[PDB]
C-alpha cells in the first residue's frame, strides 16, 4: 500500500518497485534491468530507465520481438503530434533522498525526492469510470523541467495532467480514449492546448497557474480555509476536446487531490476521517506567486491505506 | 417533498405553497413542517393587488435548528406585476416592527429582499422542499424563473458556523419589475447578478455573490464568486470548456455549484448547493428529467436566455 | 456510552483528566460503532506532581 525507500541511482528505483509490483500480483509480460512490459487487468504499459530520465509509452498488444517503443498501438505512432514522442520523465543523476510510493491493484504512484527541496512525481494507472461507459481511460504521466538555473516553470515546461504548455516534442502526460469521433480504436490523446488539434485533453495538472485552462483552478487556489485552516481536497477532473471544439467530461483521477500548502508543511498530516491522506508538494516549497523559480504552493494529495 | 401541478393565480400558487410546507405526508410523517409565526396583511390596497405577508419558522432536519424566512406578495394590477418577495433572517419580534413602515425591517440582521416574478393566471409549477432549504421554480410558459433559500453544506463543524443561511432569487428586490423585463439582470440560480444571490458570512455579515462583474454593484462584492460559471477569472479566453461542456455518449455530467470566496484579508470555502447543478443545454432543455443512482433531476433555464452557461438542474429526490 | 445522535446533532462531552494515575499516560480509548470502522481516540501524556513547599532559607541555597 504505502512504501518508502533510498536509492542511489534510478536503477534501484526500478528494481524495488518492479519488485514490489511482483509482491502485489502485478503480471509483468517480460523483464529486464533497463525495459519493462508490464501489464493488468486494465492496459498494457512499457518503461525504460535512461541514464537520468524515465521514458514511459502506453500500449495494446504484445510483441517480443519490437523495441520499448514500437509495440502495437504504441502511443509514438498514434498520437496527433508530428514530432511523435513519447512521454518523458526527467531525473537526475546520483542520489535520490527518498523515495514514496503507492500500489494498487490498478494504478502505482510515486513520489521521488531526488534532492533537499527538489521532487519528481510519476503517475501510472486507469481513470476511475464513475459508471461512464467508454474504454481506454489509462494515463502515464511524468515530471519534465525546463531549464536549471533560469525559471522552471516557465511557460513551455510540462507537468502531469497539464492544462497548458508550449512544446513541439515531448508530452508530460497522456491519455488513452479509444473510439473518438469514430477514429480508430487506438488513440492515446495528449495533454495539449495550444496544438489546436481536432481531439485532445486538458487537466488541472499545473494546478493555479495564470493561464491554466480549468474550471476548477480557483477551487484549488481556495481548498484552504483561513477562519477554521481546514483543508479539502479537490478531484482532478479531466475534460476531452472533440472534432469541433466540444468538451466532454471523462472522469477523475482514482484516489488524488489538489490542495493549497500556504498553511502546511511538506508531509504534514491531516486526518479527516476514517480515511487518511499524505500531502507533499510538487516540485519545491516556495512562496505564493513564485511560478517561475518553483511551484509555488501546489501540493498533490494521496489516500493512504 | 415535491408538489408539480398548476396553481390558477398567484395567491392561489402560495395558498398551495403554504399547505404543502404544512401537509406534505414526508414532511408531517418526518415531523420536518415549518411553522407559520407570522400572517399578516397590512397595506390598503388602492389600484393594486392584495399584499400578503408571512413569516415561517424551519426546524431543521434535527429539529435542533433556527430557521425564520419570510415571503410577500407584492402586486401592482395597473402595471400587472405580482412579485413574490423573499427575505431570511434569524429572529422575529413584532413589538419591534415601527409605526407604519414594513415589518421585514424587524428581523434581527435583516438581509436585503430577492423576488419571483409572476402574475394573475394559471401558471405551471415546480416546487421543491427540505427541513433545510426550499425551492421555488414558476414556468411562465415560454420563460422560466427560479428562486429559493436555505442552508448550504459547509466543509466546517456547525457547532462553529451554525447558520449558514443562503437566499437567491432571479433579481434583486429592491425595485419592483415587469417580468417582461429585458435586462440581463434577470437570471436563475446557477448564474447571479446585480443583487441576486447572498450569503451569510459565519462573522454574521451577509455578503452578495456574483458570477460576473458590475460597476453599479460594490467593489467588495466583486472579489467573491461563483467558481463553476466564473471561469473566466482565470482563464485567458471568452471560450472555455464550461461554455462547451456537452454530454457523454448519452449520459449527461451533473456539476456542483460551488461557493467561494478571494478577500484580500484570506481566502476560504463556504460550501455547495444542495440539490442545483450544472448541465449542459445540447439536445437537451427545460422540463427534462435525469436519473442518477436512483434519483431524479429536473432541468430549467435561465429566464435571460437557454444557452449552455445559462442552464442548470435541480435535484428532485 | 451507548448514546443516540440525533441528526445535526454535535454532543460535546467533558473530557475531565484527573490528578490520580499512572505516571505514563498510554490510554486507547475505542470509539466503535456498526458499519464504520473503529475511530480510536488515543490520549497520550504524563501524569507529575509539583513540589508545593516552602524551604527555610536561613542556610543560603546552594546551585
Amino acid at each position: 500500500a504505502y512504501f518508502t525507500g533510498t536509492a542511489n541511482n534510478p536503477a534501484d528505483l526500478l528494481a524495488k518497485v518492479r519488485v514490489h509490483a511482483e509482491s502485489l500480483g502485478w503480471v509483468t509480460d517480460r523483464a529486464s534491468a533497463s525495459e519493462w512490459l508490464c501489464h493488468n487487468a486494465d492496459g498494457y504499459w512499457s518503461f525504460n530507465a535512461g541514464a537520468n530520465q524515465f521514458q514511459m509509452a502506453g500500449n495494446t498488444g504484445f510483441d517480443n520481438s519490437l523495441a520499448w517503443n514500437a509495440q502495437p498501438g504504441n502511443s509514438v505512432q498514434n498520437n496527433p503530434y508530428s514530432s511523435k514522442g513519447p512521454t518523458v520523465a526527467q531525473l537526475s543523476g546520483g542520489p535520490f533522498t527518498r523515495y514514496h510510493l503507492f500500489a494498487t491493484a490498478a494504478y502505482l504512484h510515486l513520489h521521488v525526492e531526488i534532492a533537499a527541496g527538489q521532487f519528481r512525481p510519476v503517475m501510472i494507472g486507469s481513470l476511475n469510470k464513475r459508471g461512464v461507459g467508454y474504454t481506454g481511460g489509462q494515463y502515464v504521466c511524468g515530471s519534465f523541467i525546463y531549464t536549471p538555473g533560469q525559471a522552471l516553470t516557465n511557460n513551455w515546461s510540462s507537468h502531469p495532467f497539464d492544462g497548458y504548455h508550449i512544446q513541439y516534442s515531448n508530452s508530460s502526460c497522456m491519455l488513452r480514449l479509444d473510439g473518438l469521433d469514430g477514429g480508430p480504436s487506438p488513440e492515446w490523446l495528449p495533454f495539449d492546448y495550444t496544438t489546436n488539434v481536432p481531439r485532445r485533453v486538458v487537466g488541472p495538472g499545473r494546478g493555479n497557474y495564470s493561464s491554466q485552462y480549468h474550471p476548477d483552478v480557483g477551487l484549488i487556489d481556495a481548498s484552504a480555509n483561513e477562519l477554521n485552516s481546514s483543508t479539502t481536497t479537490v478531484p482532478c477532473a479531466i475534460y476531452a476536446f472533440g472534432a469541433q471544439q466540444r468538451s466532454r467530461y471523462v472522469g477523475e483521477v482514482p484516489d488524488f487531490g489538489i490542495c493549497n500548502m500556504a498553511f502546511l508543511a511538506p508531509g504534514d498530516p491531516l486526518v479527516v476521517g476514517s480515511d487518511t491522506w499524505r500531502v507533499y508538494p510538487l516540485l519545491q516549497r516556495g512562496t505564493a506567486t513564485d511560478f517561475d523559480s518553483t511551484s509555488a504552493w501546489v501540493g498533490y494529495c494521496f489516500r493512504v491505506v | 417533498a415535491t408538489e408539480f401541478g398548476t396553481a390558477v393565480n398567484h395567491a392561489d400558487l402560495v395558498e398551495r405553497l403554504v399547505q404543502f410546507l404544512t401537509a406534505s405526508p414526508d414532511l408531517v410523517a418526518a415531523g420536518q413542517a415549518y411553522e407559520k409565526v407570522f400572517d399578516n396583511t397590512i397595506p390598503a390596497s388602492g389600484t393594486a393587488i392584495a399584499v400578503r405577508q408571512v413569516t415561517l419558522r424551519a426546524p431543521g432536519l434535527g429539529g435542533t435548528d433556527a430557521i425564520y424566512m419570510g415571503i410577500q406578495s407584492y402586486g401592482d394590477t395597473a402595471l400587472d406585476y405580482y412579485n413574490l418577495r423573499l427575505m431570511g433572517g434569524t429572529a422575529f419580534n413584532p413589538g419591534a416592527i415601527p409605526p407604519g413602515g414594513d415589518y421585514w425591517t424587524a428581523f434581527a440582521n435583516y438581509s436585503p429582499r430577492v423576488q419571483l416574478l409572476a402574475w394573475n393566471q394559471p401558471m405551471p409549477y415546480w416546487f421543491f422542499a427540505n427541513g433545510r432549504r426550499f425551492w421555488i421554480v414558476v414556468k411562465v410558459s415560454t420563460i422560466y424563473e427560479s428562486a429559493g433559500a436555505g442552508f448550504i453544506l459547509p466543509p466546517c463543524p456547525p457547532s462553529q458556523y451554525p447558520y449558514p443561511l443562503a437566499v437567491v432569487g432571479s433579481y434583486r428586490g429592491d425595485v419592483a419589475t415587469r417580468w417582461s423585463d429585458v435586462s440581463d439582470r434577470h437570471r436563475g440560480i446557477s448564474s447571479p447578478y446585480e443583487r441576486s444571490c447572498y450569503l451569510r458570512d459565519p462573522a454574521g455579515r451577509w455578503l452578495g455573490f456574483t458570477v460576473d462583474g458590475g460597476a453599479a454593484n460594490e467593489s467588495d462584492y466583486n472579489n467573491r464568486t461563483l467558481l463553476p460559471l466564473g471561469c473566466g477569472r482565470y482563464a485567458g479566453s471568452s471560450d472555455t470548456v464550461v461554455k462547451q461542456l456537452r454530454d457523454s455518449f448519452g449520459k449527461f455530467p451533473l456539476k456542483a455549484l460551488q461557493f467561494v470566496t478571494r478577500e484580500t484579508e484570506g481566502r476560504r470555502y463556504l460550501g455547495d448547493f444542495d440539490g442545483a447543478f450544472y448541465v449542459p443545454t445540447l439536445n437537451s432543455g427545460a422540463e427534462d428529467v435525469i436519473v442518477e443512482d436512483g434519483v431524479d433531476h429536473v432541468v430549467f433555464q435561465t429566464a435571460w436566455r437557454s444557452g449552455n452557461p445559462w442552464l442548470y438542474a435541480i435535484r428532485k429526490d | 456510552p451507548p448514546l443516540g445522535f440525533a441528526a445535526l446533532e454535535e454532543r460535546t462531552w467533558t473530557v475531565s483528566i484527573g490528578t490520580d494515575g499512572p505516571p505514563v499516560v498510554n490510554a486507547r480509548i475505542v470509539w466503535r460503532l456498526q458499519g464504520e470502522p473503529n475511530l480510536v481516540l488515543v490520549i497520550t501524556g504524563n501524569r507529575i506532581i509539583a513540589w508545593t513547599f516552602a524551604p527555610d532559607w536561613g542556610d543560603s541555597i546552594v546551585e
